[PDB]
């Protein structure tokens, strides 16, 4: 399984690159091997020149514990929370995908009124919140508190995902639904 | 007694809400470079709906600076300057400046 | 350069001679300084500038590079302390 | 589309928590200007319980540069520099210091 | 009626000071007087050294629309939202007071459930939150949501206050309760 | 140093023989730069580097002082921009 990292952390040491952290999703990094920095921004490339994970190993990084990757080259203004680390090729960004999604009832700490066409709520991925619109089924006006729904999403801003990623939906840092990508799209 | 526990909150949000700002800003400055890329690439005329888009956006960066506080990257700071002044004159200017290649605002 | 196991005595985790005590390793990662074995490894790879321990604690030297200062034992390999330089 | 008005809300949301960061660095800042004088005011053993609320502070600010990367005054900064370490060594080194007047850490 | 300007905003020009905006409360302030700045930070003392009242006045300012007041020799640092400017000697900082309280009910949009004698919640001055612990009364262990209380509160910061002084209580982002200043403490 | 009323004839605020447009007067409040009058006063009163609007609107200058930038008509008083000088 190819290796992917969720960035949750960074610290920027001088000169010898920017050292992120996060918890291994799959697979197996080690030092030297390349790897891609995918989603929000443009793609690109990097050496891991250090890994370690907490507790357990120095050159190598698997699932389980918190993983330090230090990239070489990497300034701290070039990488952010919310990217992944990837395997090169395996994984894409992408903003506009289909979606099976449950809206929570207001009981459930969701929402208390239902929501429109123009609803511009935040999806959560893997470790960051990202904007974005959607496209109700035909027919569909609205949603109410507490119903499932197919609906097209497109985020202002890509984020690196398959098809089976799920997310979460949020207003205001609070969970209103749950969410599954159906099918990528663009 | 413990301010810990609160602050560590507080500053989660700080994080929370300065990568969505950084993010906003990320927008802005490829939205604009691709503004400024049309304006130069029509005539005077036909850019004023263009400079129009492209003095809204400063503006609203403009009170992300003054109102808010918020203080952004060189770039957008010299942006923020450079094209605050908003009338036929400035426009004429920066007409000229686009048409003949230049990318950015800048002296 | 492959995997090499941390190893744990209860009062140390250890590897590739070097070593840190547990409170001190498990803080570093707390407090967002992260991969600390990493981090002491740029140093001693980075020619750095060597001295005795100003608050000389026995065996200990100051090595300075790669943006750090730490304070290592190189009889023991243990990392005392590390931290970025001042920042001017 | 239009991305101002949820703009907006993260700048004023920004506003208001570094308004209240700054006001916690504050209580920092006197709490450790009092715990640096009391610790020059009395003898190395009495000191230890002080020195340890003092750096539990400076580690917390530690956690505040790092984990959150929020960079405070030049004044807090100097002091997450010199009070990260915390030994015996370094101890004896700043009750040196502190019982000869030093109000703040400094080199 | 002595002159009080809430901090709202606040701008600063280059070696000529600062300027501060908000909606005067009562009073008057003219060009050339002193005042103090009162709230969070240790009292001070300054002189107006201009005066604007949005679409109305120059040198002079009035309970009504905006006004914006420079201060010479007040660096940006040195002042802030939340606190207020105000005629010398008219009103002082307090960080402990009697209160009546009223906490919204969950129907209200307010706390679901009841708070104890731990409670730390954010106390709403004019223009700012401030951070505060309380003191039930005797004998009462916990505070419905829909309940009105008399309690003691101690805020981590001085405020600017007078008995009568509203405020609203805050968790989240969210008014929780409404108060008024009984009688100032300390 | 007394109160002095602020004039709207429906296109321009005026007063102390400065004025500006309705709308550049609004946006100046509305984003987060006040009192328009006193700042412009500020640069008329700092002894300002005083030079030929750059960019040739007719009647105005540029002047420079109290950490501002102004373009002003000192015929008809009238400012028709002002900002913070660039930063460095
Ligand atoms: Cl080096
Ligand atoms: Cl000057």
């Amino acid at each position: 399984k190819p290796f992917l990292l969720p960035i949750e952390d960074v610290f920027s040491i001088s000169g010898r690159g920017t050292v992120v952290t996060g918890r291994v999703e799959r697979g197996i990094i080690k030092v030297g091997e390349e790897v891609e920095i995918v989603g929000i921004k443009e793609t690109q490339k990097s050496t891991c020149t250090g890994v370690e994970m907490f507790r357990k190993l120095l050159d190598e990084g698997r699932a389980g514990e918190n993983v330090g990757v230090l990239l070489r080259g990497i300034k701290r203004e070039e990488i952010e929370r919310g990217q992944v680390l990837a395997k090169p090729g395996t994984i894409k960004p992408h903003t506009k995908f289909e979606s099976e999604v449950y809206i929570l009832s207001k009981d459930e700490g969701g929402r208390h009124t239902p929501f429109f066409k123009g609803y511009r709520p935040q999806f959560y991925f893997r470790t960051t919140d990202v904007t974005g619109t959607i496209e109700l089924p035909e027919g569909v006006e609205m949603v109410m508190p507490g119903d499932n729904i197919k609906m097209v999403v497109t985020l202002i801003h890509p984020i690196a995902m398959d098809d089976g990623l799920r997310f979460a939906i949020r207003e205001g840092g609070r969970t209103v639904g749950a969410g599954v990508v159906a099918k990528v799209l663009g | 007694m413990d301010i810990w526990p609160e602050f560590q909150r507080d500053l989660e949000m700080y994080r929370d809400v300065v990568l969505s700002i950084k993010r906003n800003l990320r927008l802005y400055e490829e939205c604009i470079e691709s503004l400024v890329h049309q304006i130069g690439s029509t005539n005077f005329d036909n850019a004023q709906p263009l400079f129009d888009d492209l003095f809204r956006m400063q503006s609203e960066l403009a009170t992300m600076l003054y109102k808010y506080e918020y203080k952004p990257g060189k770039r957008i700071q010299d942006l923020i300057y450079h094209l605050d002044r908003d009338d036929f004159y400035s426009r004429k200017y920066w007409h000229k400046k686009f048409s003949d290649g230049l990318a950015w605002p800048e002296a | 350069g492959i995997g090499k196991k941390i190893s744990f005595d209860g009062d140390f985790y250890t590897v590739d001679g070097m070593k840190f005590s547990k409170s001190y390793y498990e803080k570093l990662w707390e407090q967002g300084r992260p991969a600390p074995f990493v981090q002491a490894r740029e140093v001693l790879n980075s020619n750095p500038k060597i001295e005795p321990d100003p608050r000389g604690a026995p065996g200990y030297l100051r090595y300075e590079g790669a943006g750090l200062e730490m304070i290592y034992n190189p009889k023991t390999g243990q990392v005392g302390h590390i931290q970025p330089v001042k920042v001017k």
